[PDB]
């Protein structure tokens, strides 16, 4: 099952990343970032708005979240 | 094996079986690491064991002498002084509320930049360095155990405590490393020592990227030359002003927290070294 970071902050976003069993980062696209509907699909439950930001190459099935503040 | 009876096994310190043992001429106790070599192809001789051989040479009052090293069939026998406590193991054991003594701690840390410095000195690495490799005899000597073994060789949470020591160049993917690795985990420990948490308590490669960020900044080309050109640095990393390290750790003076701050520097080729660290104000007592 899914583990979720705490939450962390800038002055100007708010973050948090997830990470996934080894087993679907297979399926975790390599050469783009995910919409909302493609994260959801994998399982993962948040709120609205947290915008899929980056890739860490050497573990891909980390992903990493950002959502503006105020 | 001749020399040596098994009295018992004690782990699985990353490389080998480690076992307890006693050699039958001289009664000495000691540590054995059973190795089981990959078998090699014909021409190409085995640059593992030509490793090894020199660092049997090597002594040092505060580094695990290496004594021996055996071949059984396609096995590889290390055999080093027997030490029964070790750093984490230490740390662990202080009860809550009490901290290291300050100048224990002074003492400790000397001693690891002298093992360190005499292995860099003779152009040999650690870097894999953590408390669990800092060794402890009764007499209240430190000594660096398995220096140089990451070079002679080369399963993922086995990785996931020695990302808390682990330097900021091998985290972004840098081409090269050198001697300012082991001075970052030394960095990384001497804040442990104090505090005796983990300073850079991170669950994966990219959240210890990120704890150390959120501490010392997010590293750009001012203050890092040439970081945003490495395979994993990223413009989009959240972005941390430098932190406020005091802040992250109790117990030291000035002159302790300024030492640490050099033992952290971004820029390997900007970071303090084994020598100079030697010469901080912080150690004069």
């Amino acid at each position: 099952q899914i583990y979720y970071s705490d939450k962390y902050d800038d002055e100007e976003f708010e973050y948090r990343h997830v990470m996934l069993p080894k087993d679907i980062a297979k399926l975790v696209p390599k050469t783009h970032l995910m919409s909302e509907s493609e994260w959801r699909n994998l399982g993962v439950q948040q709120s609205q708005g947290w915008v899929h930001y980056m890739i860490h190459e050497p573990e891909p099935h980390i992903l990493l979240f950002r959502r503006p503040l105020p | 094996m001749e020399d040596y009876t098994k009295i018992e096994k004690i782990g699985e310190g990353t490389y080998g079986v480690v076992y307890k043992g006693r050699h039958k001429t001289t009664g000495q106790v000691v540590a054995m690491k059973k190795i089981r070599l990959e078998s090699e192809e014909e021409g190409v001789p085995s640059t593992a064991i030509r490793e090894i051989s020199l660092l049997k040479e090597l002594r040092h009052p505060n580094i695990v002498s290496l004594q021996d090293v055996l071949m059984q069939d396609s096995r590889l026998y290390l055999i080093f002084e027997f030490l029964s406590m070790d750093l984490k193991k230490y740390l662990d054991s202080i009860p809550p509320g009490q901290y290291m003594d300050s100048s224990l701690v002074k003492s400790y840390l000397y001693q690891i930049l002298q093992g360190i410095v005499f292995c860099h000195s003779r152009r040999v690495l650690h870097r894999d360095l953590k408390p669990q490799n800092l060794l402890i005899d009764d007499k209240g000597t430190i000594k660096l155990a398995d220096f140089g073994l990451a070079r002679a060789f080369g399963v993922y949470t086995h990785e996931v405590v020695t990302l808390w020591y682990r330097s900021p160049e091998v985290l972004l993917g840098s081409a090269r490393y050198s001697t300012p690795v082991d001075i970052w985990s030394i960095g990384t420990i001497f804040a442990e020592l104090a505090t005796k948490k983990p300073l850079f308590h991170g669950d994966s490669e990219i959240d210890q990227l990120f704890r150390i960020f959120r501490a010392l900044g997010t590293p750009n080309n001012e203050v890092w030359p040439e970081v945003e050109s490495l395979q994993d640095y990223k413009n989009t990393f959240p972005k941390w002003k430098p932190g406020s390290l005091a802040s992250h750790v109790k117990n030291l003076d000035e002159n302790g927290l300024d030492l640490l701050s050099k033992m952290l520097i971004y820029d390997p080729a900007k970071r303090i070294s084994g020598k100079m660290a030697l010469n901080h104000p912080y150690f004069n007592d």
